[PDB]
């Protein structure tokens, strides 16, 4: 691989949404298989100059976003630490 | 001058008086052997994280 | 000299004067944001001395400094991978443009990929990649996403933007003709869609000329990609300073350890080796701290790029000056060696004109205020026009609403409202 | 592993503090890594030399810890500023910014506390069950062009309706939900149909 050499992984032609990253787009998963990662499902929108797609229903989706706010207030007494 | 590395053939053209060559960052990259006067490259043998 | 802050113009302010643009320009402007930097790793024990056992033995006793430096650098590398992911992995599906390109006269051929196999990248992307021009324990790890896959993300985002509008960023990708998407975006900035539908050839010509102009500027004019070049130069210069710092005594007889070992007894040998190791650790820690601060800067830049991709490529932003001067219409991403280049398509009003206004119209003892426009007059007749484009219309009951009597509003003018 | 960010920051701090405490067992070149042995085993001059070496080592250790902590505090302050911005524009109001308050057309958001952070539940509207229709920029009736006030003109094959953009709610094209703009020879794609006058 451009990232080195892999010993212990079988190269496969298939492209998967990969799990363990290696580099240069090669990234392996579980025998251990190495492959070029697939960016996603390939779909082509049916574009036309007199065609529209309008949704006839909807979903109310609830997602979670985690944001760190604080960290531990730590004090170190320099002279006590360094000298005791 | 001492070092560790692998020696290879070179297409570099030293001037007659020049002994050894350096690249940027002042690292030795080539040398003439004092015996038969041939330019030979020095490259560090493979290292890298596992 | 003393610098000049700009031309001094004083606008003709009056209490009953307005200037309403009678034309527009579709301006395409570039912005360049760094996203990631080179992934580097320095193994500390090989850097300090390397292939010297005595040095390794008496560096073992300085603690776990080497391990800390290694973990900091590894965190930096993983962070660059995550920066590229956040900026570009915005869509879960790779959209592609239709083979026939009937975009209402608009020409995206200059930002879409070409089958000429230039690593499957557009011609603007090709210029951008040509403009940026680029062993001792020190290694560079490749990025997880190659240039081709960043190109494929960029192509997917372009295809989705030009075939579905903002819809593919908020759910199912929903096709819509591009002329109609542009009309929707015009309504977004407060101009009625008839302006686009009636000036479609002119708008398409202006957009195509703007893309060609940014092409020409990028191909000929230099000093455009200085931000990415600055990042690359800073990293390379720091790295060369680190390697160059390895040829220093730090107070000892020789910079190289082999001569110290050959030519000194083990007591004085270990004293001199102590001073070389302490110097080289200071150099390495300086390098890692500087690289951590540069990593923070690049992380802020990549978070800004992710925000811009979300809010300007996948939508239309009302945030003024966030995605170009002018009223934002759309934006297109293009990849760069270590960053993203946004081509912002904006609406800049032009060909302004003198008119006379009024807060309201008094008719039949009632005060009339415009629904979605402004009262203007060419001197004799009164009209209602939209704010961002001069399209005069007869004052009627459908475009005006009544809100009380005539003796409360200052500046009311004195007119008739047509009833259909 | 849905709270990996908070666990990550707590692990980073604990690890940095553990490697700070563990450096106190490194002699940095001195005879011993404990001060009492150097004191009770060497004379005052050589004792002073060894003490000085230990002091230099431990100041480097503490200064490294403090610099790392300052950089980590900058990171967490960026995260906290983003969290404050999200609780303003996602919880105290509805956001037009895309992907800022979740995937989809944002409806609202709810905060939840966490041991050292916040968990935003973003409620969004995701359209689904889409259908194809045939559109037209305008309708030419009585030689005059008609554009929707808010919506889009669609057809099921034989009849023309006006619908809103994000939900298929057809309506009969009338002068109430359409505005006139010019004649019907300038717009490209205009189609012929009746506009009902009530
Ligand atoms: C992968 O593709 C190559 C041709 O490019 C073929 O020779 C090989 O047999 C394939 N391997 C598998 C496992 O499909
Ligand atoms: C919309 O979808 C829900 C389930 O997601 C379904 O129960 C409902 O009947 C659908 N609405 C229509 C009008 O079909
Ligand atoms: C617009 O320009 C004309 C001529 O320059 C000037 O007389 C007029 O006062 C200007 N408009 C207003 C509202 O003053
Ligand atoms: C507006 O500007 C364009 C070019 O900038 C020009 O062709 C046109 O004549 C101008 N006026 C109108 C009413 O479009
Ligand atoms: C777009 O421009 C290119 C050259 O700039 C030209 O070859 C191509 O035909 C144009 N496309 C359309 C649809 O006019
Ligand atoms: C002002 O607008 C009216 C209405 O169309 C038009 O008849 C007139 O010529 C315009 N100009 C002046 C100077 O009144
Ligand atoms: C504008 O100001 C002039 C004098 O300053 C005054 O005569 C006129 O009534 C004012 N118009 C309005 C609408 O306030
Ligand atoms: C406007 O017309 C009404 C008609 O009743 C009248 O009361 C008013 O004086 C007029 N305004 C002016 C400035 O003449
Ligand atoms: C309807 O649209 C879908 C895209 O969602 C497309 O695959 C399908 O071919 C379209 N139907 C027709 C009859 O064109
Ligand atoms: C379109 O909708 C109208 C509304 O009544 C209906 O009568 C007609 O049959 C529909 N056409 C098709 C092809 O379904
Ligand atoms: C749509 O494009 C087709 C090209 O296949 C063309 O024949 C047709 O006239 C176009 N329709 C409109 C409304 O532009
Ligand atoms: C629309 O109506 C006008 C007048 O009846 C006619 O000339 C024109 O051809 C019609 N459009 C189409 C597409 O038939």
């Amino acid at each position: 691989t451009r990232a080195g050499c892999l010993i212990g992984a079988e190269h496969v032609n298939n492209s998967y949404e990969c799990d363990i990253p290696i580099g240069a787009g090669i990234c392996a998963s579980y025998s251990i298989i190495a492959y070029t990662m697939s960016l996603g499902a390939e779909n082509s929108v049916a574009y036309s100059n007199n065609s529209i797609a309008i949704p006839t229903n909807f979903t109310i989706s609830v997602t979670t976003e985690i944001l760190p706010v604080s960290m531990t207030k730590t004090s170190v007494d320099c002279t006590m630490y360094i000298c005791g | 001058l001492t070092g560790t590395g692998v020696l290879t053939e070179s297409n570099k053209k030293f001037l007659p008086f020049q002994q050894f060559g350096r690249d940027i960052a002042d690292t030795t990259d080539a040398v003439r052997d004092p015996q038969t006067l041939e330019i030979l490259d020095i490259t560090p043998c493979s290292f890298g994280g596992v | 000299y003393t610098m000049s802050l700009g031309a001094e113009n004083s606008v003709a302010y009056s209490n009953n004067s307005i200037a309403i643009p009678t034309n527009f320009t579709i301006s395409v402007t570039t912005e360049i944001l760094p996203v990631s930097m080179t992934k580097t790793s320095v193994d500390c024990t090989m850097y300090i001395c390397g292939d010297s056992t005595e040095c390794s033995n008496l560096l073992l006793q300085y603690g776990s400094f080497c391990t800390q430096l290694n973990r900091a650098l590894t965190g930096i590398a993983v962070e660059q991978d995550k920066n590229t992911q956040e900026v570009f992995a915005q869509v879960k599906q790779i959209y592609k443009t239709p083979p026939i390109k009937d975009f209402g006269g608009f020409n995206f051929s200059q930002i879409l990929p070409d089958p000429s196999k230039p690593s499957k990248r557009s011609f603007i992307e090709d210029l951008l990649f040509n403009k940026v021009t680029l062993f001792n324990g020190l290694t560079v790890l490749p990025p997880l996403l190659t240039d081709e896959m960043i190109a494929q993300y960029t192509s997917a985002l372009l295809a989705g933007t030009i075939t579905s509008g903002w819809t593919f960023g908020a759910g199912a990708a929903l096709q819509i003709p591009f002329a109609m998407q542009m009309a929707y975006r015009f309504n977004g900035i407060g101009v009625t869609q008839n302006v686009l539908y009636e000036n479609q050839k002119l708008i398409a010509n202006q957009f195509n000329s703007a893309i060609g102009k940014i092409q020409d500027s990028l191909s000929s004019t230099a000093s455009a990609l200085g931000k990415l070049q600055d990042v690359v130069n800073q990293n390379a210069q720091a790295l060369n300073t680190l390697v160059k710092q390895l040829s220093s005594n730090f107070g000892a007889i020789s910079s190289v350890l082999n001569d110290i070992l050959s030519r000194l007894d083990p007591p004085e040998a270990e004293v001199q080796i102590d001073r070389l190791i302490t110097g080289r650790l200071q150099s390495l820690q300086t390098y890692v701290t500087q690289q951590l601060i540069r990593a923070a800067e690049i992380r802020a830049s990549a978070n800004l790029a992710a925000t811009k991709m979300s809010e300007c490529v996948l939508g239309q932003s009302k945030r003024v000056d966030f995605c170009g001067k002018g009223y934002h219409l759309m934006s297109f991403p293009q990849s760069a060696p270590h960053g993203v280049v946004f081509l912002h398509v904006t609406y800049v009003p032009a060909q302004e004109k003198n008119f006379t206004t009024a807060p309201a119209i008094c008719h039949d003892g009632k005060a009339h205020f415009p629904r979605e426009g402004v009262f203007v007059s060419n001197g004799t007749h009164w009209f209602v026009t939209q704010r961002n484009f001069y399209e005069p219309q007869i004052i009627t009951t459908d475009n005006t609403f009544v809100s009380g009597n005539c003796d409360v509003v200052i500046g009311i003018v004195n007119n008739t409202v047509y009833d259909p």
